């Protein structure tokens, strides 16, 4: 699996979101169903939607 | 479920607890409801690589004889489901075989556009507060269907597609872990828990089942 890294901090506004900090790494679980991607944080192990433009491949 | 009460055990025998797996990392959890002996309805955002459905549960942390655990063989996520807005947050799950009908396990098969103003009920095993764990026991709460204007702050909210649920003046609401669960109004499933504010302040947003009835009917007839 290819890892993704947060380019900015993000604070959840919906309970289906993940919050995260710049530098945090993710595995992408669903990046194929819209511009928000279901992600699992390697820091926290939590899963949720993140805005795709906030991350880049590691 | 925030501000609710523990359900009488097995009083909502259609309720499904879903455990959704993805390789390596920890699984995720949602609610659902049995609408046919081998179909569960739930939210599209609950999808994943494989799903196990637990029926007949009250305290989900303690196995008992009422439990029926079934593997999902096919996920039918709504084809227009969009992750940015969560529009069309609805999915049918085909089970590997039929559930047995018992006092604790039963279907809620479908029998109109539901207007604002009525009182409805939602149940689930989700968090009982922003920072609370998921509930051991099935909880339920009575919530008001609001005017769609009560959900204005979710800019993409669409009254044709979604219900606006929970008087903002109260703390009562569905929350994390309740996704996929049914909103029943006068005993009929009318909504599916979809999403709400990170701070749990109601109203929350539910999929309006009436809009998807033809699609549901289509999947059922062919499967
Ligand atoms: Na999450
Ligand atoms: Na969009
Ligand atoms: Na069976
Ligand atoms: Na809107």
């Amino acid at each position: 699996v290819t890892l993704f890294v947060a380019l900015y901090d993000y604070n959840a506004t919906r309970w289906t979101d993940l919050s995260f900090h710049k530098g945090e790494k993710f595995q992408i679980l669903d990046g194929d169903s819209g511009d928000w991607w279901e992600a699992r944080s390697l820091t926290t192990g939590e899963t949720g939607y993140i805005p795709s433009n906030y991350v880049a491949p590691v | 479920i925030i501000g609710g009460t523990e359900c009488k055990p097995h009083s909502r025998p259609y309720m499904a607890y879903l455990e959704i797996v993805t390789s390596n990392g920890p699984s995720k959890f949602c609610g659902g409801f049995l609408i046919r002996r081998n179909f569960v309805l739930t939210a599209a955002h609950c999808a994943g690589r494989s799903i196990t459905v637990t029926l007949g549960a009250h305290n989900i942390t303690e196995e008992e004889d009422t439990w029926q655990k079934l593997e999902v063989i096919k996920q039918f996520r709504h084809p227009k489901y969009n992750t940015s807005t969560l529009h069309h947050d609805i999915m049918l799950l085909k089970l590997k075989e039929k559930a047995s009908l018992t006092l604790a396990v039963g279907t809620l098969p479908f029998p109109n556009f539901v207007p604002p103003g009525r009182m409805c009920r939602v149940a689930g095993w989700g968090r009982t507060g922003v920072l609370k764990p998921g509930s051991d026991t099935l909880q339920e709460v009575k919530l008001r269907l609001m005017d769609p204007q009560a959900c204005s702050h979710f800019r993409d909210f669409d009254h044709n597609l979604q219900l606006c649920v929970g008087n903002p003046r109260k703390t009562k609401s569905a929350f994390k872990g309740d996704s996929g669960g049914p909103l029943l109004c006068a005993g009929v499933a009318q909504g599916i828990v979809s999403y709400g504010r990170s701070d749990a302040k109601p109203p929350a947003v539910f999929t309006r089942i009436s809009h998807y009835r033809p699609w549901i009917n289509q999947i059922l007839q062919a499967n």
